[PDB]
C-alpha cells in the first residue's frame, strides 16, 4: 500500500 | 579493530549477512499506543512505529501521540529524537514537540518529494514574507535566513509560542542529496555535513535533543545518529579502536525499530566513522579536506 515503508 | 573488521567483511562480501544478523538480534518492544485506532492518521507508515517506552509525549492533555522516539545514548551522553516526516496534520505536533523538548536543531535527511512520491509535508516556511501558523498547537514559524550549498541548506527559523509570546531560534539542517534507502555521495560529504551540525551547538548537552528525521525516521536518520555516536565514543574511550559499531547500532535499536534500513547504509557507517576518526585522533587539516571533497558550492 502507501501506508507501508517496508 | 573496526577497520580491520571492515576489511574482512568487504574482502569476503558479507555486508548483507552481517546486516541480517543485526536484524535478527534487534529488540522487539510493544507499540501499543502508536497502534490505537485514534492514532491511525498520526502515522505516515503503519509499519514504522515508536516503542511505547521511548515514544515522545506531547504535553497536550487531549492526545499526546506523536510518531517520534527518544534515543538516549548513555555512555556517549547524547540524546536524539528520531521522528517521521510530519504529515499535513501533524505539523503542529512536530513543532509542539520541538518547543516542548527544547530542541535547538532539526536535521532533515530527505526531500519533501522523492521519485515522484510524497515523502514529507512542507512543515517549515519557504519564504521569509510568508510565515506559518499552526493553529492546533498555537505556534508560529518564520524563515529568517538560509545559507544554500550544493548538497545541503542550513536555515534559521524563529519559532514562537503564541500563548506566551516567547520565541526561540531553531537551526534547520537539510541534506538534499541523500536518496531514500540510499547512501550519501561520499563519507566526505556526510562528515562535512555532520560537523556543520555539531559546530552549530545544536548537539550541545545544554539543549533538548536534536530532532532527526527522514521520511520514516529510521534509515538515513539511523545512519546519521550511529555515525555521530560512534565518533563521540571514540573520543571518550581511552581506547578508540574498541568501539564496536554493531553493538552501538543494537543499543540504539532498543529505542526505535529498524534503524538503518539497508546493508549498504551499514557499510557506509563504517566508512564514515573510520574516516572521521582521523579528526578525532588529531589530524586538524582533515576537516578542510572534507569541505573541498564534498563540493559544497
Ligand atoms: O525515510 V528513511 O527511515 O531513510
Amino acid at each position: 500500500d502507501a501506508d507501508e515503508y517496508l | 579493530e573496526m577497520e580491520k573488521e571492515f576489511e574482512q567483511i568487504d574482502k569476503s562480501g558479507s555486508w548483507a549477512a552481517i546486516y541480517q544478523d543485526i536484524r535478527h538480534e534487534a529488540s522487539d518492544f510493544p507499540c501499543r499506543v502508536a497502534k490505537l485506532p485514534k492514532n491511525k492518521n498520526r502515522n505516515r507508515y503503519r509499519d514504522v512505529s515508536p516503542f511505547d517506552h521511548s515514544r515522545i509525549k506531547l504535553h497536550q492533555e487531549d492526545n499526546d501521540y506523536i510518531n517520534a522516539s527518544l534515543i538516549k545514548m548513555e555512555e556517549a551522553q547524547r540524546s536524539y529524537i528520531l521522528t517521521q516526516g510530519p504529515l499535513p496534520n501533524t505539523c503542529g505536533h512536530f513543532w509542539e514537540m520541538v518547543w516542548e523538548q527544547k530542541s535547538r536543531g532539526v536535521v532533515m535527511l530527505n526531500r519533501v518529494m522523492e521519485k515522484g512520491s510524497l515523502k514529507c509535508a512542507q512543515y517549515w516556511p519557504q519564504k521569509e514574507e510568508k510565515e506559518m501558523i499552526f493553529e492546533d498547537t498555537n505556534l508560529k514559524l518564520t524563515l529568517i535566513s538560509e545559507d544554500i550549498k550544493s548538497y545541503y541548506t542550513v536555515r534559521q527559523l524563529e519559532l514562537e509560542n503564541l500563548t506566551t509570546q516567547e520565541t526561540r531560534e531553531i537551526l534547520h539542517f537539510h541534506y538534499t542529496t541523500w536518496p531514500d534507502f540510499g547512501v550519501p555521495e561520499s563519507p566526505a560529504s556526510f562528515l562535512n555535513f555532520l560537523f556543520k551540525v555539531r559546530e552549530s551547538g545544536s548537539l550541545s548537552p545544554e539543549h533538548g535533543p536534536v530532532v532527526v528525521h527522514c521520511s520514516a525516521g529510521i534509515g538515513r536518520s539511523g545512519t546519521f545518529c550511529l555515525a555521530d555516536t560512534c565518533l563521540l565514543l571514540m573520543d571518550k574511550r581511552k581506547d578508540p579502536s574498541s568501539v564496536d559499531i554493531k553493538k552501538v547500532l543494537l543499543e540504539m535499536r532498543k529505542f526505535r525499530m529498524g534503524l538503518i534500513q539497508t546493508a549498504d547504509q551499514l557499510r557506509f557507517s563504517y566508512l564514515a566513522v573510520i574516516e572521521g576518526a582521523k579528526f578525532i585522533m588529531g589530524d586538524s587539516s582533515v576537516q578542510d579536506q572534507w569541505k573541498e571533497l564534498s563540493h559544497e558550492d
